[PDB]
This record gives structure tokens, C-alpha cells and sequence, in this order.
RNA sequence: UAUGACCUGGGCUACACACGUGCUACAAUGGAUGGUACAACGAGUCGCGAGACAGUGAUGUUUAGCUAAUCUCUUAAAACCAUUCUCAGUUCGGAUUGUAGGCUGCAACUCGCCUACAUGAAGUCGGAAUCGCUAGUAAUCGCGGAUCAGCACGCCGCGGUG
């Protein structure tokens, strides 16, 4: 299931009509900056720390 | 005749006097407005004298109003048992966009 | 008139096509109308039915009268009562004053796929009809037709042959 | 619409049965389908996922696709409905 | 007839014109008016021109409602 | 040897019914008449995508420009005058529908739209009540991201009026 979710999307599926992308630690579902390659809940992960220039107070 | 001849109100335009009418309207009413010269046209409490006897056929391209009515009739009654899978939905009552209908849509839906 | 001329020279071949050759005065021949509200309805006021009145004198037959029910129906509480829907009760040379209407005016006035009325079997030469609203005769019917109340159209040969009355009225104006 | 779209392996069956014999259902899978005018006249089965339907088809079937050939959308459904 | 008929046949000054086929009496409507136009108490076209051939089930046989009916509901090349 | 899976479509969103739930209306400040002027407005020559265009629009037909303090976006709306509908279930009010088309993708019913058009239901200001609102604050109008092939009234921020 991490495997079939993490797994099965890193396996070459039909189309981006069903290999829908993720960030690569989880295979989390939409709500996902892939403007970014990385989920807004696993990036968030990393906001604990965050390496971004955005003020990291909540804004 | 009469289909221009039907049911003539005042103080309007035709073409709100033709969607007045079960059918013939923006697109067309209106380009019958301007293929008869209409114009607003009437809010007089007279049609005209003869731009009925050009709307008579003029007007006289849908077909028809009362085939409006056997063109739902003649197109979803033979538009019955397709599936049924959207002629049960359409005549049950729901509006068969495919459309969520868990709650509202309430009128049609039936409270 | 004019459809007498075109009735009797019309029908002298129908004569023979059809069931008495030879009777050349006395072949089967219209007798009348009747043209009724007969809605009942009268308990509310009576009145708004005596504005049906005026649409039957608007109609324009005769004068307007009314019938009496034999009983007055305990549904309907009506207590026998003169109103009860309109009478005419028209006939003769005044039908001659009236069927240019049904065969060139009324109906292909208002255009309902032709009027089929095969149903009207009245078992002797006769044959009914009826009508929900009526936008006939103009420059008589509208500023008063927010609902037209309602008539009926009852037609009668002084034939009892029903086909041949098919023949008599659907010879002129009016297919079904 | 323009840039049509159809089945392939059940219209390699259109092209395999409109030959060969218009009988026998099929284990489909088709949110792909459509009906030609040639097509009127057989049988074909609808997958809804246990019961391949078995629905000979009338000219009224025009060229949709199998996941709505027949209300197979499976809904009980007669309980409690409008 | 009755006598002095307080009932209508009350003449409008208008016409019966063209295929109703009346012109005007003691008379008010329809069928009924007289049979002449060479007088003209108002001159016959003010209702219509076309017969009871305007009847739409029958005006050069009124089949100029075809075509309908058999491209419903598919006679096409989509899909 | 199974609650671990590959495929396949149907569910996951289905509906007798309550509250969660915003917009749209009921109207003349509206609704048509036009031509405004504005902050935004971020991804991008990976993609946005001209005054090149068939158009009713989806989209092509061209993609000009486009590594952005270039460019298509980015020309937002009310205030503006022009005519009427100045009164009404109302040029209404937009429930559908039947379609007739395009876009997306391998495929638009489940399980996206959008553009027509025709019919255009409620609805004529909202029980008990509730909640919010002491400044650009309510109210209000737009822009983008947002997800993403497709797809966002409420969904982030910014400001236009007040």
C-alpha cells in the first residue's frame, strides 16, 4: 500500500490522466505543489525546518 | 395562419412578444425582427399593417411550435429505452445532467 | 348561402357512390348543432358561468339559455337550478350561417392536427365533437378569453348512416 | 465530435461477430464504446463488473459508450426514491 | 329568428374577408356576414390571404415539416 | 496461498429527509445601450500564449512577443451618457430539458466542461430564531495563484468602490 501508493505511481502507468504526481517521501494525495514536485503536507514536513524564502511565521 | 396572428400583446418589442410566444426568440426572433424590419416596434398597440403578412412565413421557419411540442414529444418519446440509463432519470424526474442530487435540486427533485 | 349549391350538385355523384340513388328530393341530408358549456361547475356562484353566457352569446348562435338538471347531485349539492351551462340549439339555414367557420375558419384556425374525431360514433348518422378554448372568430373572441370556458360541437345527419355522415361532413373542410 | 473515439478490441469483435456470427456476450470493459448503423441487429455484453449484461441492441442505441449502454449503475433502487 | 333580436347579430363595421367568405349583415362574426365584396363596406383582406389549406396539416400538403424523424436519432459519422 | 497485488469498468459523489453550505434571484440602482479607468497580475519562450481568426463560443486558423521592471495575460467591474422594460411572476427570474457544436484527455453519464439557441418552474424580500458587522469595517468588485490533460460561487492572498 506504501508500495502500491508509492511504488505503482513511480511504475510506468498509461498517461498523466492516471499516474497522477506526488512528492516522493509518501505518496500523499492532490494538494500538491507540483509547481514544487513536493505535497503541501510533506513539504509542510519539512517547514518544520524550511529552506524557503518565505517568512516562515504564518503569514 | 395564425401563428403571428396569435395571442397579440401591446406595449412591447416582438421579439419579447415572441418569446412570449413557446418558442421563436433571441437568435431568431430577433433575426426576424430585423428580416421583417421590426424594431421596437411595437410598445404602440399595433403590430403593423402587412410586416405580419412578411412574418407570416418569415416568421414561419421553426418547425414548429406546436412540433416544439412533438419535437420533445417525437424526440424523448422515442428517446424512452435508449438506456434506459438517462430516459429513467429524465422521466422519473431528476435533471439528467449526470448531476449530484444528494440534496438540493429540490423543486424538480420533489420535497 | 353557398354550400348549398356546392352540397346538393357535389353529392349527386355521392348519391349514387353512396346508398339511395333515385331519391333525388329526400337524400340523407345535416340537421343542426348544439353548442353547450354544460360544465356543471355552478355551485361556486353561477356567475362566472353566467359569463359563460356571454360567451355564447358572444359566440353568437341564439340567445343563451340554460338547462336544469333532472337531479340535483348530492356531489354537487346544486339544488336543481336553471344554470348549468349554455344552450344553442342551432339549426337550419343558421348552421349555413355557421360551417364556413368549422370547414375554412375554426379549426384551421386553431391548427391541432387536423381535429380527428373518428372516435364519434353515435351509433345512427350522427357524430360529436368538442373544443377546449376557443381563439375562433375574430375580432369577437379576445380581451375576455383569459379562459375560454369551454364548447361542444355536436354534428347530426338525418341519415343513420355513419360512414356516409364521415363522407357529408369530411366531404368538405374538415379530415380526420 | 471531431477526433472521433471507439473501442478497439471489442471493435476488433464488431469487425470479428459483424462477420462471423452476431451471438455471443463478451468479458468487456468499455467506457470506450460506440454503435455504427451496422452494428444494429446483435448481442453484446455489458461489464458492470460481475454480470457481463447480455443486451442485443436496437437502432435507438446511438454511439455511446458501454458505460451506459444499459443503467448498469448498479442503485437499489424501489426503497425509498423522489 | 326571434323578433327584434336583443341577442347579437350586431354589425362591427369590419370585414370576413378572404376565406371566411363574409362580408357584412345583421351578422357579427365568422360564417355568417353575406356573400358580395363588390361594395365594400370595408374592402376584404384585413384577416387572411391563405385558406383553410392554412391549416397546417395541409398547405402544399404541409410537408414542408420534412425533413425530420430519421436523423433522429442517428444517421452521422462521430465517434 | 493474502487485509499483499496486475487488469477491467461500476461504486466511492448514489437520495424518501434534516442541518453543514455560498451564490443566484425576487427587482428600475436592476435589465439591456457603451466606453471607459484603475490596483492586482504569477508560472512561463518547458509555458503563457497578439490588432494574423472560422465564429454563437468552446477551440483552431497564426502564434507576434515571451529567461518578465519585455510579452499574450494585465483592456476587471461599478461612477459615465445613450435608449427603453418604469411595474408585473416582470425585455424577467435562470429549473431543467431536447439538443446542435467545440475544448480536455485514450476516452465527458456515473466519474469535467463550455458555447448556443427554443421552451425559462420557483421567486414578489423571507417563521421561531441565529450569526456577522466600532475601518477601507461591513458591504462591494476584480485579479491571479490553488488543484491540474480536463475541471474552483464558497478555495489562498492582493487590492477597485465604499
Amino acid at each position: 500500500a506504501k508500495k502500491s501508493m508509492v511504488v505503482k505511481n513511480q511504475r510506468p502507468a498509461k498517461f498523466s490522466t492516471q499516474a497522477y504526481t506526488r512528492c516522493e517521501r509518501c505518496g500523499r494525495p492532490h494538494s500538491v505543489y507540483r509547481k514544487f514536485k513536493l505535497c503541501r503536507i510533506c513539504l509542510r514536513e519539512l517547514a518544520y525546518k524550511g529552506q524557503l524564502p518565505g517568512v516562515k511565521k504564518a503569514s | 395562419a395564425r401563428f403571428a396572428g396569435v395571442d397579440i400583446p401591446n406595449e412591447k418589442r416582438i421579439v419579447i412578444s415572441l418569446t412570449y410566444v413557446f418558442g421563436v426568440g433571441l437568435q431568431t426572433s430577433k433575426k426576424v425582427l430585423a428580416a421583417a424590419g421590426v424594431s421596437e416596434d411595437i410598445r404602440t398597440k399595433d403590430l403593423t399593417s402587412d410586416q405580419e403578412d412578411a412574418i407570416r412565413r418569415e416568421l414561419d421557419g421553426l418547425k414548429l411550435e406546436g412540433d416544439l411540442r412533438r419535437e420533445v414529444s417525437l424526440n424523448i418519446k422515442r428517446l424512452m429505452e435508449i438506456g434506459s440509463y438517462r430516459g429513467m432519470r429524465h422521466r422519473r424526474g431528476l435533471p439528467t445532467r449526470g448531476q449530484n442530487t444528494k440534496n438540493n435540486a429540490r423543486t424538480r427533485k420533489g420535497p | 348561402n353557398r354550400l348549398k349549391e356546392k352540397y346538393t350538385n357535389e353529392v349527386v355523384p355521392a348519391l349514387t357512390e353512396q346508398f339511395n340513388y333515385t331519391s333525388i328530393m329526400a337524400v340523407p341530408k345535416v340537421d343542426k348543432i348544439v353548442i353547450n358549456m354544460g360544465v356543471g361547475d355552478a355551485v361556486n356562484n353561477s356567475k362566472n358561468l353566467d359569463k359563460a353566457v356571454a360567451e355564447l352569446a358572444l359566440i353568437s348562435g341564439q340567445k343563451p339559455l340554460i338547462t336544469k338538471a333532472k337531479k340535483s347531485v348530492a356531489a354537487f349539492r346544486l339544488r336543481e337550478g336553471m344554470p348549468i351551462g349554455a344552450k344553442v340549439t342551432l339549426r337550419g339555414e343558421r348552421m349555413f350561417e355557421f360551417l364556413d367557420k368549422l370547414v375554412t375558419v375554426s379549426l384551421p384556425r386553431v391548427r391541432d392536427f387536423h381535429g380527428v374525431s373518428n372516435k364519434a360514433f353515435d351509433g345512427r348518422g350522427n357524430y360529436t365533437l368538442g373544443v377546449k378554448e376557443q381563439l375562433i372568430f375574430p375580432e369577437i373572441n379576445y380581451d375576455d378569453v383569459d379562459k375560454v370556458r369551454g364548447m361542444d360541437i355536436v354534428i347530426v345527419t338525418t341519415a343513420n348512416t355513419d360512414e356516409e355522415s364521415r363522407e357529408l361532413l369530411a366531404k368538405l373542410g374538415m379530415p380526420f | 465530435k471531431k477526433g472521433p473515439f471507439v473501442d478497439e478490441h471489442l471493435m476488433k469483435k464488431v469487425e470479428a461477430q459483424t462477420n462471423a456470427e452476431r451471438k455471443s456476450v463478451i468479458k468487456t470493459w468499455s467506457r470506450r464504446s460506440t454503435i455504427f448503423p451496422n452494428f444494429v441487429g446483435l448481442t453484446i455484453a455489458v461489464y458492470d463488473g460481475r454480470k457481463h449484461v447480455p443486451v442485443y441492441v436496437q437502432e435507438d442505441m446511438v454511439g455511446h459508450k458501454l458505460g451506459e449502454f444499459a443503467p448498469t449503475r448498479t442503485y437499489r433502487g424501489h426503497a425509498a426514491d423522489d | 329568428m326571434k323578433q327584434n333580436i336583443h341577442p347579437n347579430y350586431q354589425p362591427v363595421v369590419f370585414m370576413d374577408t378572404t376565406t371566411g367568405y363574409k362580408f357584412l349583415t345583421g351578422s357579427t362574426k365568422g360564417s355568417k356576414e353575406t356573400v358580395e365584396w363588390e361594395d365594400g363596406n370595408t374592402y376584404p383582406l384585413i384577416r387572411v390571404e391563405i385558406s383553410s389549406d392554412s391549416h397546417p396539416f395541409y398547405t402544399g400538403r404541409q410537408k414542408f415539416q420534412a425533413a425530420d424523424g430519421r436523423i433522429a436519432r442517428f444517421e452521422k459519422k462521430y465517434g
